[PDB]
């Protein structure tokens, strides 16, 4: 569960 | 040779353009506001409790919690905004989005605060800090006056900023400096260090050429900036130590979920 990963994956 | 050099200047320009897209308030705009050279509306100055109450509506990013804690909470949301901007910037660095995704997370987790403190310096002079994208200015003495230990958080950042700002870097220099820091191959738990250092090596060459061209009279500026990178890691270490104190001393502090991820150690 990573908020950083979600930020990184949003174009 | 000259072909490599031209590529380094194109990389520097790409980073600058991406930096302008990622960060709403640049150093050039911040310094204009600080030196009073802007035509835009003056920041509301917060220097004491009365002015904080009055200025509160000017600087907003209800409230019965004590003031030091209220400033503490507000700072997290500003920090979370900075993380989001820095992540957008990182995704613009050539090669970054092709890295292993867990390594991208690691680079941001361990690098974002060093970038926050670098960019915070742009908003600072020896007397205070520009807040709310230039809509407020909170004095260094006011922040120092907050009840112990809350008055201890910002002062080391001011101390760093005054020395860092004496180097007179501009936004073009800063864009490359922060990219170098993000692409640090020594962060804990990186899975594939070589592609990160390959990117960083190219960024370091771009930074050195940028400083030689943009600051031809500033002897060993590049070496000074490598040392500032080390200094920023010390600021982070000290900030974490202060957070541990608050966690042990203060009763019920809500830590934002994004900062919880970053500070999970
Ligand atoms: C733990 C450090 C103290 C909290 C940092 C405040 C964040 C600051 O925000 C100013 C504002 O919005 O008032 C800021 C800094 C860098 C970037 Cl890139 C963006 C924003
Ligand atoms: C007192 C006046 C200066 C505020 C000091 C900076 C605050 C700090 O910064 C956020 C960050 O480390 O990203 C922080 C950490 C956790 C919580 Cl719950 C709140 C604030």
């Amino acid at each position: 569960p990573s908020l950083l990963k979600k930020l990184l994956l949003a174009p | 040779g000259s072909p490599e050099s031209a590529d380094l200047r194109a990389l520097a320009k790409h980073l600058y353009d991406s930096y302008i897209k990622s960060f709403p308030l640049t150093k050039a705009k911040a310094r204009a506001i600080l030196t009073g050279k802007t035509t835009d509306k003056s920041p509301f100055v917060i220097y004491d409790m009365n002015s904080l109450m009055m200025g509160e509506d000017k600087i907003k990013f209800e409230q019965s919690k004590e003031v030091a804690i209220r400033i503490f909470q507000g700072c997290q949301f500003r920090s979370v905004e900075a993380v989001q901007e820095i992540t957008e910037y990182a995704k613009s660095i050539p090669g970054f989005v092709n890295l292993d995704l867990n390594d991208q997370v690691t680079l941001l987790k361990y690098g974002v605060h060093e970038i926050i403190y670098t960019m915070l310096a742009s908003l600072m002079n020896k007397d205070g800090v520009l807040i709310s994208e230039g809509q407020g200015f909170m004095t260094r003495e006011f922040l120092k006056s907050l009840r112990k230990p809350f008055g201890d958080f910002m002062e080391p950042k001011f101390e760093f900023a005054v020395k860092f700002n004496a180097l007179e870097l501009d936004d073009s220099d800063l864009a490359i400096f922060i990219a170098v820091i993000i692409l640090s191959g020594d962060r804990p738990g990186l899975l594939n260090v070589k592609p990160i250092e390959d990117i960083q090596d190219n960024l370091l060459q771009a930074l050195e050429l940028q400083l030689k061209l943009n600051h031809p009279e500033s002897s060993q500026l590049f070496a000074k900036l490598l040392q500032k990178m080390t200094d920023l890691r010390q600021i982070v270490t000290e900030h974490v130590q202060l957070l541990q104190v608050i966690k042990k001393t203060e009763t019920d502090m809500s830590l934002h979920p994004l900062l919880q991820e970053i500070y999970k150690d």
